[PDB]
RNA sequence: CUCGAUGUCGGCUCGUCGCAUCCUGGGGCUGGAGCAGGUCCCAAGGGUUGGGCUGUUCGCCCAUUAAAGCGGCACGCGAGC
RNA sequence: ACCGCUGAAAGCAUCUAAGCGGGAAACCUUCUCCAAGAUCAGGUUUCUCACCCACUUGGUGGGAUAAGGCCCCCCGCAGA
């Protein structure tokens, strides 16, 4: 049931739907996708299948991801990742080297998508976690994005783990959900999905049919 | 003294006694059924049962009554099942007997629907009046109270489902 | 009290049966024998048992 | 001088120990006293001499219904609030041996050698164990008549 | 329900029972049922 | 206990916990016709506004709200203001 | 919490003692993220898959390699 497909984030743009309403999408080109390798319950525990997308050239693959490929007949890839299904594995709908397209989604139904979200660097509380801060006048010294007290008193002599702090920001793992897919370009392999989807423009990208729907 | 009595056996076609337990089939399908351990299922003189204890315990002469009344139902409905008749109140209410399952009216924006499990058959008379019928007592009766609870209790005009010949209480209000 | 319970008596019973036996080895020495000559512990609980009066709780 | 065991005296052995009716308990004390070695009179609490145990059909152990509903097993995550909280009742249903282990581990010294003592006990819930390569004697419970 | 630590029957047609480990009265009247708590 | 020093009210920032529950959730009784309510039981997941006056906490008032909870933590928090 | 079904002790009755149901933003799965230093350190795979010297002949010390890395170099929307 769960249907995926592995992309790249090229960037935004606005179309105007049957409504004349403006749409801003989300141009994924889902690329064509080899399976590589499937999981089965009886092997591994679980029901999945890997997914290889991406050009890159044989020399820069080195000799056990060369042999890895090899095994399953299929040429190189630059990306590597693992669909999960449910805990069925029906023990069909997918062959070793076979072909993923764009079109095994559909105009109008919603996906979600996963990417990794851009980096900040080290951010403060302000930024990373919004706090209010202090005020800009009336006799502040020095405390105007500092983010006051972090604990009690004499109990508990500790502070809390959990506490948010400062700290690296960016670069997780974010899956946004009920993105509608507003066309699916089967010429140029490309998902227009209506809203924001997480990464930098050029990023990996994994488009998957959602749950919720 | 419920326990103290054999139970007679009209028919009791399959009788089985296996360590506490035993089956029973007849006119209508079988029924089963565990007994506790300090009780002894016997046989009396006339092929009926009986059961017995250890005396004068207070664990014990707590489980003879229960566990000879049991068996005593179990019997009674294999040889003729158990039906409880319901009846439906107020201006509108009504209910309708469709396919397996069986519909009502009771003035929600939707219809309700009870389906019924297996070994119990449902059966409409009136457009106000039904029966549910079954062998075991318990499901029977379980059913039944799943049925009659469907509106809550209404003592000002009486709309809802009752029981047969129930007395339910009665408020004036305004 | 391990070699005792090996042998089939509880400690406390092999020390009563040893002291109306009238054996006055000590335990340094009974611990000694039980690591080194399991056959002359096994003797010795042997004599204890048979000390030890029929029915202990009289 | 007291006997006291060098390196390479300890002898160990596999016993496996049926949990079909034994009460927790019971079965917790036995498999505690295996481990440490105690029935050994070659006995040194800081030597950790004692045998392997392996327990089978931990699903079965003799557990009262009041202790299912009511006795409780308590975590603590390190957050604020982070108390959670199980049935040994739960606890049966999904992952049996660990209530088994957790009641031997209890009764254990609080050391460093209890940490390698608890390496050689290995709890199971079904009937079979992979050990078999190991022949592991069964053993039952006695109870010393005094 | 009523749930007072003190309950006992109103009427003449109050039982009294105990239930769930618990002390309580049930009669037809329904304003007359208490529990202990 | 602390006098060879344990910084004292209110506000700000950041919180965390309890439940004796303000709202939302589930119920029994009602001097519960309906809408609304009263009272008691269960329930701590989340939520619980902005201003005028006063140093104020508290309180009163204004306009809203599903609601504008009560408390602990050195009457939380000045090597954070 | 509350509402039951069947039902004795206690010939009646009783939600209970045997047994079986319904039942809430609380609890557990389900959704999102972390996670094998989870020292019980997991699994599925693929690659190398090879020498020399000394010696007290050692689960010994060195030396040189393979697969593969790292440093250096050109950069980044990755970043103290
Ligand atoms: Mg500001
Ligand atoms: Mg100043
Ligand atoms: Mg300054
Ligand atoms: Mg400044
Ligand atoms: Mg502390
Ligand atoms: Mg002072
Ligand atoms: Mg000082
Ligand atoms: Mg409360
Ligand atoms: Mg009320
Ligand atoms: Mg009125
Ligand atoms: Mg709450
Ligand atoms: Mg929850
Ligand atoms: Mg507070
Ligand atoms: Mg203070
Ligand atoms: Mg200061
Ligand atoms: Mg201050
Ligand atoms: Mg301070
Ligand atoms: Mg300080
Ligand atoms: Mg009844
Ligand atoms: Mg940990
Ligand atoms: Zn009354």
């Amino acid at each position: 049931a769960r249907k995926g497909i592995l992309g790249t984030k090229l960037g935004m743009t606005q179309v105007f739907d049957e409504s004349n309403r403006v749409v801003p999408v989300t141009v994924v080109k889902a690329g064509p996708n080899v399976v590589t390798r499937i999981r089965t319950p009886e092997r591994d525990g679980y029901s999945a299948v890997q997914l290889a997308y991406g050009e890159i050239s044989p020399r820069k693959v080195n000799k056990p991801l060369t042999g890895q490929y090899t095994a399953a007949g299929v040429n190189p890839r630059r990306y590597l990742a693992e669909l999960r299904l449910d805990d069925s594995d029906a023990a069909t709908e997918y062959q070793v080297g076979q072909e993923l397209t764009a079109e095994i989604f559909a105009d109008g139904s919603y996906v979600d998508v996963t990417g990794t979200s851009k980096g900040k660097g080290f951010a403060g509380t302000m930024k990373r976690h919004g706090f209010r801060g202090q005020g800009a006048s009336h006799g502040a010294q020095a405390v105007h994005r500092r983010p006051g007290s972090i604990g009690g008193c004499a109990t508990p002599a500790r502070v809390f783990k959990g506490t948010r702090m400062a700290g690296r920001m960016g670069n997780d793992r974010v899956t946004v959900l009920n993105l509608l897919v507003h066309k699916v370009d089967a010429e140029n392999g490309v998902l227009l999905i209506k809203g924001a989807v997480p990464g930098r423009t050029g990023g990996l990208v994994m488009v998957r049919s959602a749950i919720k729907r | 003294r419920i326990g103290k009595q054999p139970i007679p056996v009209p028919a009791g076609v399959d009788v089985t006694i296996e360590g506490q337990s035993i089956s029973v089939k007849g006119p209508k399908g079988t029924l089963g059924l565990t007994v506790a351990e300090p009780i002894k299922v016997a046989r009396n003189d006339d092929g009926a049962i009986v059961v017995t204890r250890p005396d004068d315990e207070r664990r014990n002469r707590s489980l003879h009554g229960l566990s000879r009344t049991l068996v005593s139902n179990l019997v009674t409905g294999v040889t003729q099942g158990y039906t409880t008749k319901m009846e439906i109140f107020g201006v509108g209410y009504r209910v309708q007997l469709k396919g397996s399952n069986l519909e009502f009216a009771l003035g929600y924006s939707h219809p309700v629907v009870i389906e019924a499990p297996e070994g119990i058959t449902f059966a409409v008379q009136a457009p106000t009046k039904f029966t549910v019928s079954g062998i075991d007592k318990q499901k029977v009766g379980q059913i039944a109270a799943n049925i009659r609870r469907l509106r809550r209790p209404d003592p000002y005009k009486g709309k809802g489902v009752r029981y047969e010949g129930e007395q339910i209480r009665r408020k004036v209000g305004k | 009290n391990a070699a005792a319970r090996l042998n089939d008596i509880t400690y406390n019973r092999l020390i009563q049966g040893l002291k109306a036996a009238g054996v006055e080895v000590d335990r340094k020495n009974l611990a000694d024998i039980a690591i080194s000559d399991p056959a002359a512990f096994t003797a010795l609980v042997d004599v204890a048992r048979a000390a030890l009066p029929e029915d202990v709780n009289a | 001088p007291t006997y006291a065991p060098k390196a390479g005296d300890t002898t160990r052995s596999w016993y496996v120990i049926d949990a079909t009716d034994v009460v927790l308990g019971r079965l917790a004390v036995a498999a505690a006293n295996l481990l440490r070695g105690k029935h050994k009179p070659t006995f040194a609490p800081n030597v950790d001499g004692g045998d392997f145990v392996i327990v089978i059909n931990a699903d079965k152990v003799a557990i009262s219904g009041d202790k299912l509903q009511h006795k409780m097993v308590y975590r603590h995550s390190g957050y604020p609030g982070g108390l959670h909280k199980r049935t040994i009742g739960e606890l049966m249903q999904r992952h049996p041996d660990r209530v088994v282990e957790k009641a031997i581990l209890g009764m254990l010294p609080k050391n460093r050698l209890s940490r390698q003592i608890q390496r050689k006990l290995r709890v199971y819930a079904g009937p079979e164990h992979p050990h078999s390569a190991q022949q592991p004697v069964p053993y039952e419970l006695k109870q010393v008549a005094q | 329900v009523k749930v007072n630590p003190s309950v006992k029957p109103i009427c003449d047609k109050c039982r009294l029972i105990r239930r769930h480990g618990r002390v309580m009265v049930i009669c037809s009247d329904p304003r007359h049922k208490q529990r202990q708590g």
